[PDB]
């Protein structure tokens, strides 16, 4: 009995710094969103990032916030001409009986524009 | 140990309405940035610029920061007084970090001129105002931090440390 959460942020610039940051700000809000207390709920989360954003792998932000024994994967998004440019996406693979109207999605920043609810 | 000030001047975040965020990226930019020890002195304030002067004078003269970043307040709106009490506390300013700061926005947003985001040494202590929209302030602090750790240096300042795969700071010898 699996949810996922999808997550979503934007950055401004492709730097190491910014790239982590975001992450970081996404990812704890997608925690505090669905109450979640410890990383052991996780069985695994992967990103993806668009083309423009290369800078940083977005597995370093889980470390920074001591996600070390959380399993991480990074992916290309689709280059869709015309899309959001510089997002970075989440999928996180949450270990819980939640219904499925119950789970709380986190889209930060420009990537408010991606689900209009 | 170095003390590092950290400032968000913010109507709605002090009384509880919203979270910070501002303050919380400067923070987790800081802790990318530095390998060195050093202490976050964090507060939130509204926009009154009495409250920030003595926030400022606080940092600087009581807890002995290096560095105090603010964020918040740094526009034509009326109760934008952040650059104002900025200017009341410290003795000179350094222009150069106003002008970097709109000139690299400027290369995205034509509204940047609307920014009146300045910098200044109140003793040796450095002031440095950030925007207060969280998107932009990874940008900015990147901008203006390489030269940061070598104007503490010419204050006689403690020497912060960096990690060169985050930023690269510049030091002449």
């Amino acid at each position: 009995m699996v949810r996922g959460i999808r997550g979503a942020i934007t950055v401004n610039s492709d730097t190491p710094t910014s790239i982590i940051i975001a992450t970081i700000l996404l990812l704890e809000k997608m925690l505090e969103a669905n109450g979640i207390q410890s990383y052991e709920e996780l069985a695994a989360v992967i990103f993806t990032v668009t083309e423009d954003l290369t800078s940083a792998f977005p597995a370093e932000a889980a470390r920074q916030i001591g996600m070390h024994r959380v399993p991480l994967l990074s992916a290309r998004e689709v280059p869709v001409p015309g899309s959001l440019p510089r997002v970075i996406r989440v999928l996180a693979l949450w270990n819980t009986d939640t219904p499925q109207d119950r789970v709380r999605h986190v889209y930060l920043s420009e990537a408010v524009r991606l689900r209009p609810d | 140990k170095a003390k590092i000030g950290i400032v968000t001047v913010s109507d709605r975040a002090s009384a509880g309405i919203t979270a910070d965020i501002s303050g919380k990226a400067i923070i987790l930019a800081l802790n990318l940035y530095l390998t060195s020890e050093w202490e976050p002195i964090y507060q939130v304030i509204p926009d009154e610029q009495k409250v920030i002067e003595r926030t400022l004078i606080k940092m600087a003269d009581i807890q002995d920061c290096c560095l105090i970043v603010t964020t918040g307040g740094t526009g034509p709106a009326k109760r934008d007084v952040t650059p104002e009490a900025t200017e009341a506390v410290c003795d000179r300013m350094m222009p150069g970090f106003g002008e970097l700061m709109r000139a690299e926005s400027l290369k995205e947003v034509p509204t940047a001129i609307l920014s009146r985001q300045t910098a200044g040494l109140r003793g040796d202590s450095l002031i440095v105002n950030l925007p207060g929209d969280p998107a932009s302030i990874s940008d900015c602090l990147l901008a203006v931090f390489p030269a940061i750790p070598y104007c503490i240096d010419l204050m006689e300042g403690p020497y912060l440390e960096c990690n060169e795969a985050m930023i690269k700071p510049f030091r002449p010898k």
